[PDB]
């Protein structure tokens, strides 16, 4: 089954100006050259206009699948996050007969066990 | 194992790639995202560290800096590093010590004598409630029940000059380590740079156990 | 201070006067009230210690030995002689050794090195779940909350014939003492005379930490 694609049925020159990630340094559009993205265009269109962090490399965090020193520091850097991140779904999605029976169909459809969606 | 005494390029990279982000580029506590960051990072130019085996005053020991970089210090960013490797730990620890001209001119003072942790019993725990709450009156920044909302809470300060307003230790979350040692070891040589100071001096031995059993007996 | 290894008339006093009356006039833990007794007292005539910081087998150390003194044995009549005095405890150490001959033909092994404790988390609690339910099973003889109610845990006896059903810990009031230093220090020694045996060999020391880190999860 192909991957998920918000792109689907797009002809390439339409890819091209909206789905491959310029940075900031660039529009999106068939007017892509006539202006630069505003900032937070990172975040609300993230396949074109997404960058990398700059300040604390997080490489190791991922490199050695480290999901638990996520939630240790994040814990006490954001706290607001972890705390609606613990009272979702994600974090407790066996924990209800419709929780859990959504959750099994997902187990089916992904190959995997989900006890929990981490921030990994 | 050895920690060195001489710097390794082995250890700029490391502290480089894993502590500069917070605690700045010369170890300052003044990296950018420690301007948002509370409790700020440690600032090591002033060699003031809260967590020691050595007297109220004193530097740490080499090895005293290795165990809160493996360890981490709860109820703050400050995450264990057991993810990197035993050499690597020990590759910073005179990087930490080179922001302070004090590690160059002062030896660390000698360890402490933990000695043997005293039998928690109803009759410590009361003991300890005495000093906590009459003979020191420790309620005043912690609060009755060590929740932080003393009188005096609020208004703490670092010797940085930031608010250090004590959190909440309910929770058993301590900062140097939630073992009924670690927390003996606190009120022993006390908080390097904080207003909470050490008692080794005001309290015996003993007494210093019977107020570390009521303090665990705050926890819940 | 430091504990002798010549037999002192004091010492033999000592032992005459607060301990006979339980472990026996000679140490086989046969005094009168041992009857009716349950924990037994110790017999020191066979030299196992269940309480040590040597390897499983090994003679405990004088300062092994002088500890249990000071801190007694939770969950049993061995209560803490604090009230008597350093040179007074460290007195009867000879006496108790005097009573097994294997403390003159064996010399204890080193002390194992108990490492910096590691920082629990949800994933160490975790880990230590699977060791404990898993890996070796210990819900057999302590139960899935180690209420000590396992299928194991009423036939279990000790090396001296005793029935000897693993306490409940989740009181949190271990023999060995409550510190999560203790706990570990139990799974790298093993309990000797016990059927708990050293889980020095079968897991490594980060695995030991996350053991005991699930442990202390049972207490209350
Ligand atoms: C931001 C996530 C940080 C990273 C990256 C590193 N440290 Fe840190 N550290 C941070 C904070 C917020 C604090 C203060 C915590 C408190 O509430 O007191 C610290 C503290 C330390 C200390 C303090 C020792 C003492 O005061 O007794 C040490 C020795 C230390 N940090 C070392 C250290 C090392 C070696 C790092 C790179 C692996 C490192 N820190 C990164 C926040 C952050
Ligand atoms: C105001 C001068 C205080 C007095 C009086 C007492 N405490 Fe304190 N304490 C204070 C501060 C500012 C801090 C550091 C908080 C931080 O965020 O770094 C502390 C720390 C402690 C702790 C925590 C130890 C740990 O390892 O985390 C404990 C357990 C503690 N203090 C206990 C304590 C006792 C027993 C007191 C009376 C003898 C007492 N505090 C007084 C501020 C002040
Ligand atoms: C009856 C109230 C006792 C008195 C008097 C003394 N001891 Fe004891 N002791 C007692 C019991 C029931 C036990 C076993 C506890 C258990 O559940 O295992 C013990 C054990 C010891 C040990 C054990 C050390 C070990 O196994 O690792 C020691 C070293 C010991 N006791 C010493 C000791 C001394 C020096 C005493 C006189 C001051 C003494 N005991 C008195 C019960 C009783
Ligand atoms: C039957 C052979 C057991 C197995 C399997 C496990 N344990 Fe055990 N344990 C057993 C006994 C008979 C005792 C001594 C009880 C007494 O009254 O003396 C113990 C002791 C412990 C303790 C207490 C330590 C203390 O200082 O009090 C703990 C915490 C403990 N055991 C844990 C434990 C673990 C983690 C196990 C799986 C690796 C395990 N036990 C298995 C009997 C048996």
């Amino acid at each position: 089954i192909p991957p998920p694609d918000l792109y689907k049925d797009t002809p390439a020159w339409y890819q091209a100006v909206y789905k491959d990630n310029v940075g900031l340094s660039e529009g999106s559009g068939p007017f892509t050259k006539y202006f630069k993205a505003q900032m937070l265009d990172m975040y609300w269109q993230p396949n074109r206009h997404y960058e990398p962090m700059e300040n604390l490399d997080h490489s190791i965090f991922i490199e050695q699948e480290r999901r638990d020193l996520c939630v240790i520091c994040h814990e006490e850097a954001t706290p607001g996050i972890v705390a609606d991140w613990r009272s979702s779904g994600h974090k407790h999605p066996k924990s209800t007969p419709y929780l859990s029976s959504k959750t099994a169909q997902i187990e089916k459809n992904v190959g995997r066990v989900l006890d929990e969606v981490h921030c990994f | 194992i050895e920690i060195p005494k001489e710097v390794t390029e082995e250890g700029k990279n490391v502290y480089k790639k894993y502590c500069a982000p917070c605690h700045g580029e010369e170890g300052g506590g003044d990296g950018l995202l420690s301007r948002s960051m509370l409790p700020k990072p440690r600032n090591f130019t002033l060699g003031a560290y809260k967590f020691r085996t050595t007297p109220s005053g004193s530097l740490p020991t080499d090895e005293d800096i290795y165990r809160t970089i493996s360890y981490g210090v709860p109820n703050s960013t400050m995450i264990p590093w057991d993810i990197l490797t035993e050499e690597q730990r020990a590759s910073v620890v005179p990087v930490l010590k080179s922001f302070s001209e004090a590690f160059e001119y002062r030896e660390p003072e000698p360890s402490v004598d933990v000695g043997l942790p005293l039998r928690p019993t109803e009759r410590t725990i009361l003991a300890g409630k005495k000093i906590y709450e009459e003979k020191l009156e420790c309620w005043k920044c912690h609060g009755v029940e060590g929740r932080g909302d003393g009188p005096s809470a609020s208004e703490q300060e670092d010797d940085f000059g930031f608010p250090i307003k004590p959190f909440d230790f309910t929770t058993g979350k301590f900062k140097g380590g939630n073992s009924p040692t670690d927390v003996y070891l606190r009120f022993t040589t006390g908080l390097n740079g904080t207003p909470m100071p050490s008692f080794a001096k005001e309290l015996s031995d003993d007494e210093r156990w019977y107020l570390t059993h009521y303090v665990m007996s705050l926890v819940q």
